[PDB]
């Protein structure tokens, strides 16, 4: 029972974490480049 | 020869311009099918003659609708300049992050049509002030052109915020941005609003059920008289630059204003004469502008007339004589013989003679302070901003535009009325 609400705080942590972690152009500034050469 | 390239922008100029080339095609003799049945058409093998227009534009349903109706054959494949998202009646969308990723196109498209020639007079816009394409992508347009095609003259047959409504909520931002980007690399600007062009189909003329196609023919016969006398013989022949010479005496007050003759009622078309004089009496008519400005509400710096038909000389003599003797101080006086005339040889299509006066006058600057009074009425008060300034736009550009709008209509009316 303490190994499983202790997961359970581990569950909490990662859910935290997923929370926090929730907060292409190169191509077409070659684009920019050809127009300029 | 003495070349022109038509590149249009907005579904304004798109429109205009198809019904432009729908009008020089029926008066060269070309059908929509594009024969004859150079000074503006190109040779393609199998006889025919393409049109060097360019339609350019952020949005395809224009592009579409003006392939759709008739006359679309004209314009070849290649100068369709695509757009996908549109500027959505904004400045900063259709000059910054749209224009910095379609100059290019057209870039080696205008290459293309500029070399097809082989002397380049000058140039042709139309476009607006203020849809967000048509005005940002328009004047960045001028601007490429005349930076990297120092000697030509830039022309833009512009549409402004029309005076009773705005047509999009945003008409005094988009406008201002157009003219602070217009005055120093446009070189003609003939100034049109939609609402004076429905005075113009509406008072003298019968016409109770209008639409957009009938604005565009009335424009277009007009754009086609200012350069008539080009492509054709005639006892006094003009151009792009003894116009432009004789029309601004100052780089700055180069905006004209332009008109179109003959118009009258259909049904009353047998019961009046038809003679020069009474052309005179037509256009010299203040109610017969193409503009939101009564041009005897201020004074005319100097002015052109063109005409069409072949008829004696004595009579643009005694016409700019006459119109001189009696509307003297609704003219410049500081300026000796401010009224040029030219003649084109050949009358229109199926009609007597034709008439284009085009005017470098100072009445425009009550327009551009109208626009600059909407502009600061929203621009202190923050109206509409977000738009231009979430997509890389200051407001001190808006700031120096308003400014230097200011300065232009300065400078028009402090000229009005100096004397010496
Ligand atoms: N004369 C004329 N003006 C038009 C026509 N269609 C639209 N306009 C004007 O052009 C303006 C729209 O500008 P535009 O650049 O084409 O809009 P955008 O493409 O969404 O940026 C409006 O203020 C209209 O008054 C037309 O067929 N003829």
């Amino acid at each position: 029972m303490e190994i499983e609400k202790h997961v359970v705080d581990f569950q909490k942590k990662i859910i935290e974490k997923r929370s926090n972690i929730g907060g292409k152009q190169i191509k077409i500034l070659e684009n920019r480049l050809d127009k300029a050469n | 020869m003495r070349e022109i390239v038509h590149i249009q922008g907005g579904q304004c100029g798109n429109q205009i311009g198809a019904k432009f080339w729908e009008v020089i095609s029926d008066e060269h003799g070309i059908d929509p099918t594009g024969t004859y049945h150079n000074v503006y058409y190109n040779e393609a093998t199998g006889g025919r003659y393409v049109p060097r227009a360019i339609l350019m534009d952020l949005e395809p349903g224009t592009m579409d609708s003006v392939r759709a109706g008739p006359f679309g054959q004209l314009f070849r494949p290649d100068n369709f300049v695509f757009g996908q998202t549109g500027a959505g009646n904004n400045w900063a969308k259709g000059h910054y992050t749209e224009g910095a990723e379609l100059i290019d196109s057209v870039l080696d498209v205008v290459r293309k049509e500029a070399e097809g020639c082989d002397c380049l007079q000058g140039f042709q816009i139309t476009h607006s002030l203020g849809g967000g394409t048509g005005s940002g992508m328009g004047t960045l347009l001028i601007s490429k052109v005349r930076e990297e095609y120092p000697d030509r003259i830039m022309e833009t047959f512009s549409v402004v915020p029309s005076p009773k409504v705005s047509d999009t909520v945003v008409e005094p931002y988009n406008a201002t941005l157009s003219v602070h980007q217009l005055v120093e690399n446009a070189d003609e600007c003939m100034v049109i609003d939609n609402e004076a062009l429905y005075d113009i189909c509406f008072r003298t003329l019968k016409l109770t059920t209008p639409t957009y196609g009938d604005l565009n023919h009335l424009v277009s016969a007009a754009m086609s008289g200012v350069t008539c006398c080009l492509r054709f013989p005639g006892q006094l022949n003009s151009d792009l630059r003894k116009l432009a010479v004789n029309l601004i005496p100052f780089p700055r007050l180069h905006f004209f204003m332009i008109g179109f003759a003959p118009l009258t009622s259909r049904g009353s078309q047998q019961y009046r004469a038809l003679t020069v004089p009474e052309l005179t009496q037509q256009m010299f008519d203040a109610k017969n502008m193409m503009c939101a400005a009564d041009p005897r509400h201020g004074r005319y710096l100097t002015a052109s007339a063109l005409f069409r038909g072949r008829m004696s000389t004595k009579e643009v003599d005694e016409q700019m004589l006459n119109v001189q003797n009696k509307n003297s101080s609704y003219f410049v006086e500081w300026i000796p013989n401010n009224i040029k005339s030219s003649i084109c040889d050949i009358p229109p299509k199926g009609l007597k003679m034709a008439v284009t006066f085009v005017g470098n006058s100072t009445a425009i600057q009550e327009m551009f302070k109208r626009v600059a009074e909407q502009f600061t009425a929203m621009f202190r008060r923050k109206a509409f901003l977000h738009w231009y300034t979430g997509e890389g736009m200051d407001e001190m550009e808006f700031t120096e535009a308003e400014s230097n709008m200011n300065d232009l209509v300065s400078e028009y009316q402090q000229y009005q009325d100096a004397t010496a």
